[PDB]
RNA sequence: GUGAAAUUCUUGGACCGGCGCAAGACGGACCAGAGCGAAAGCAUUUGCCAAGAAUGUUUUCAUUAAUCAAGAACGAAAGUCGGAGGUUCGAAGACGAUCAGAUACCGUCGUAGUUCCGACCAUAAACGAUGCCGACCGGCGAUGCGGCGGCGUUAUUCCCAUGACCCGCCGGGCAGCUUCCGGGAAACCAAAGUCUUUGGGUUCCGGGGGGAGUAUGGUUGCAAAGCUGAAACUUAAAGGAAUUGACGG
């Protein structure tokens, strides 16, 4: 009770942190272990005001921190670890957030549990975007 | 200019003389 | 080697030459005796058998046509016949 | 204006008897209001959960659905819903200059549950193998796959849900393609990718108890 | 840094090393004595980097041979290292290591069966090249 | 003038191969053409790895590799370095450039 | 979402996460200077139907062959017509950006199209910018198929085949490295060699650059266009391969 389970000490809960880390912008997402309930979500978007440094490392560390606090105000010790690009079609790399974004987990008082890649990997996609000439910059 | 949009201007070119020649 | 005798090739070169490509066409292929194993004649079969033989006592087959030479069937004994 | 988390309250979910482990961990949910029901609300959830967390000394590169079908206090009994390969593994056993055989099958368990199995494999370069790629024949790996096929569905349409998880365990299964499959082509990452369930027996409640018990 | 000779020291140098190479000696001074009156070196400069580097090289082939060539010292390596002069050569085994292969290609040749050499059973297995391929 | 025997493409008994897309600008490059190059990186970089380590519940955690193969068009992967221009001579060298390893 | 933004969606829950459902596309990683096919082209599993090269052949016919005007079959993509289906992407178009201007490159939306069946069109840098059949002329290591041999390892079993490797040989392929065979203007090519020491057989085809693949005639097509195809006139060069320098956002 009082935002938190009954858990013993030598005993510790675990979350799922989904860390969709794309280019422009980074979601931190903790959840239960079935993912169905949802406790924070904070993204680059809400901690810098520049509208470029959504996916900088600068905001990624800030987001992971808020959900830490948060996390440790519910009474959540273990965390496990999806990583996740944008997939599809498109990139199947993870963006700059994630290696900064992971840091402040670790560092911020939490416990880490497995890591795995949740990136969307098909078979053989759609027609990506971009025309059979790609992208003149 | 380039061969492929000199082909091209050749055919608008051909499609006007094509109508005229009907017109007339 | 300019000085080559292609006029007496030895043996083992001949041999390793492509049948038509010897001095004179030879065939590889020869004619053998088998054995119809707990029977008690002989039979002529060809090394690079396509039909399946079955020697009159011994109702089961002799050899499985296959790509290049026919499978003799265990126990079947087999010798030359002249060359 | 109050944080939900205030009415939100935290269940224990529990494991199938074929794990020495019981505890998964701990999930929540809002209490039973009205038209909501938490009981209801918690139906179906699907807990992506190691093998290796549900055991003492088995590999840690395999995952488990555990749909939940009931409640009963504070605790969430949870049967078996599929099993899956992590995208680690699987990537790190696709190679270069080999075969890679996929096969699946659809089987109704003794139970009465509809499963599709995917199983692959992976050709093998000997120990004195000096050639560069060792590749498959394409009537090998038809008869690779064929014989795959076999062995994989006459281990499960022939045990019930209960055998064939336990069974899947160790994966007896994998280790039988790669000593069958050894007289055409030798392999050596050969393992049952994924299960999933396609249709579930009528949800017999004297199933689960058992299942959880005696 | 910056001390390196130039090629107008070294090649001067390496002339008068071998053009006078028993007047020589161990001795910085005595180098640049000898080396006033044995060459015409115009700056006092010149003469002592000259010098130094006679010097330099008068260790360096005290104690091995350098590019510079001395006719003198030629005749002196072959004199010396003549030989390790074992008490006996080094191919005149008791028993030797023969293939059965090289056993029967003596025998061809006529030479073979002799006590010295003996036959070895031959490996087995035929693998000798390299897995083709990286790794 | 032709530049390469192979004219930069391994396509030698074959009349059509099956078109790909560039990672970075997603161009159609036919798939024998571009550059593949396939990474395995750790999913936590070494400035991390030590963190994450010290905060694993488990004793003994080995983090998984990143298995992503990626295909460059020769504009991209030019920009990127990827490859570089090499001498009239030195394009007919087909050898991996060596890893660093020792 | 971008270099930065903005159009645009958002307190109706946008994004994200979980569970299902539907739709139409699409067949990664394995996937390689690997295979097949006349090319175009072809990559999820299983089944059916015919077809095919090569290998093996002491089988059969006995010159039945090669190239081929006229004619015919197939022929990427885009395009057209009819009907389904329209997920994604995306000509046109609109908007927002950038810019001195921006009818564009960049971003959002999106029609025709992209998908399947049927009927057209007959064109691609349809490229190996390289006709087919045949003979001869260096070496080396691989690879695919078939066959033939051999120390051995492995699979099962009690022995062989038979698979998986190892060492070799033959023939047909895709190719590769090297070479003062030779050739070529050279780049380079074991063919583009066996060419003034010029003749193996045979189709197509070029004659300085433009005008011009244009005009006209004929023919095909629903159309777009396809095939055939000039002339007047204009010009001293247009080009090819290599070398040096200069410059490169
Ligand atoms: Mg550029
Ligand atoms: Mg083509
Ligand atoms: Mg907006
Ligand atoms: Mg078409
Ligand atoms: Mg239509
Ligand atoms: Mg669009
Ligand atoms: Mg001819
Ligand atoms: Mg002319
Ligand atoms: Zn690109």
């Amino acid at each position: 009770i009082s935002l938190g389970p009954q858990v013993a000490e030598g005993e510790n809960v675990f979350g799922v942190c989904h860390i969709f880390a794309s280019f422009n912008d980074t979601f931190v997402h903790v959840t239960d272990l079935s993912g169905k309930e949802t406790i924070c979500r904070v993204t680059g978007g809400m901690k810098v005001k520049a509208d470029r440094d959504e996916s900088s490392p600068y905001a990624a560390m800030l987001a992971a921190q808020d959900v830490a606090q948060r996390c440790k105000e519910l009474g959540i010790t273990a965390l496990h670890i999806k990583l996740r690009a944008t997939g599809g079609n498109r990139t199947k790399t993870p963006g700059p957030g994630a290696q900064s974004a992971l840091r402040a987990l670790a560092r911020s008082g939490m416990k880490i549990g497995r890591i795995e890649d949740v990136t969307p990997i098909p078979s053989d996609s759609t027609r990506r975007k971009g025309g059979r000439r790609g992208r003149r910059l | 200019m380039r061969a492929k949009w000199r082909k091209k201007r050749m055919r608008r070119l051909k499609r006007k003389r094509r109508k005229m020649r009907q017109r007339s | 080697p300019l000085a080559k005798d292609l006029l007496h090739p030895s043996p083992e070169e001949e041999k390793r030459k492509h049948k038509k490509k010897r001095l004179v066409q030879s065939p590889n292929s020869y004619f053998m005796d088998v054995k119809c194993p707990g029977c008690y004649k002989i039979t002529t079969v060809f090394s690079h058998a396509q039909t399946v033989v079955l020697c009159v006592g011994c109702s089961t087959v002799l050899c499985q046509p296959t790509g290049g030479k026919a499978r003799l069937t265990e126990g079947c004994s087999f010798r030359r016949k002249q060359h | 204006v109050v944080d939900p988390f205030s009415k939100k309250d935290w269940y224990d979910v529990k494991a199938p008897a074929m794990f020495n482990i019981r505890n998964i961990g701990k999930t929540l949910v809002t209490r039973t209001q009205g038209t909501k029901i938490a009981s209801d609300g918690l139906k179906g959830r699907v807990f992506e959960v190691s093998l290796a967390d549900l055991q003492n000394d088995e590999v840690a590169f395999r995952k488990f659905k555990l749909i939940t079908e009931d409640v009963q206090g504070k605790n969430c009994l949870t049967n078996f819903h599929g099993m899956d390969l992590t995208r680690d593994k699987m990537c790190s056993m696709v190679k270069k200059w080999q075969t890679m055989i996929e096969a699946h099958v659809d089987v109704k368990t003794t139970d009465g549950y509809l499963l599709r199995l995917f199983c692959v494999g992976f050709t093998k370069k000997r120990n004195n193998q000096i050639r560069k790629t060792s590749y498959a024949q394409h009537q090998q790996v038809r008869q690779i796959r064929k014989k795959m096929m076999e062995i994989m569905t006459r281990e499960v349409q022939t045990n019930d849900l209960k055998e064939v998880v336990n069974k899947l365990i160790p994966d007896s299964i994998g280790k039988d393609i790669e000593k069958a499959c050894q007289s055409i082509y030798p392999l050596h990452d050969v393992f049952v990718r994924k299960v999933k369930m396609l249709k579930k027996p009528k949800f017999e409640l004297g199933k689960l108890m058992e299942l959880h018990g005696e | 840094m910056g001390r390196v000779r130039t090629k107008t020291v070294k090649k001067a140098a390496r002339v008068i090393i071998e053009k006078y190479y028993t007047r020589l000696g161990n001795d910085f001074h005595t180098n640049k004595r000898v080396c006033e009156e044995i060459a015409i070196i115009p700056s006092k400069k010149l003469r002592n980097k000259i010098a130094g580097y006679v010097t330099h090289l008068m260790k360096r082939i005290q104690r091995g041979p350098v590019r510079g060539i001395s006719i003198k010292l030629q005749e002196e390596e072959r004199e010396r290292r003549d030989n390790y002069v074992p008490e006996v050569s080094a191919l005149d085994q008791e028993i030797i290591e023969v293939d059965p292969d090289t056993k029967e290609m003596l025998k061809l040749l006529d030479f073979g069966s002799l006590s010295n050499l003996q036959v070895t059973q031959p490996t087995v297995g035929m693998n000798f090249k390299t897995p083709r391929g990286p790794v | 003038t032709k530049k390469r025997r192979n004219n930069g493409r391994a396509k030698k008994g074959r009349g059509h191969v099956q078109p790909i897309r560039c990672t970075n600008c997603a161009r159609c490059v036919p798939k024998d053409k571009a550059i593949k190059k396939f990474v395995i990186r750790n999913i936590v970089e070494a400035a991390a790895v030590r963190d994450i380590s010290e905060a694993s519940v488990f004793d003994a955690y080995v983090l998984p590799k990143l298995y992503v193969k990626l295909h460059y068009c020769v504009s991209c992967a030019i920009h990127s370095k990827v490859v570089r221009n090499r001498s009239r001579e030195a394009r007919k060298d087909r050898t991996p450039p060596p890893r660093f390893r020792p």
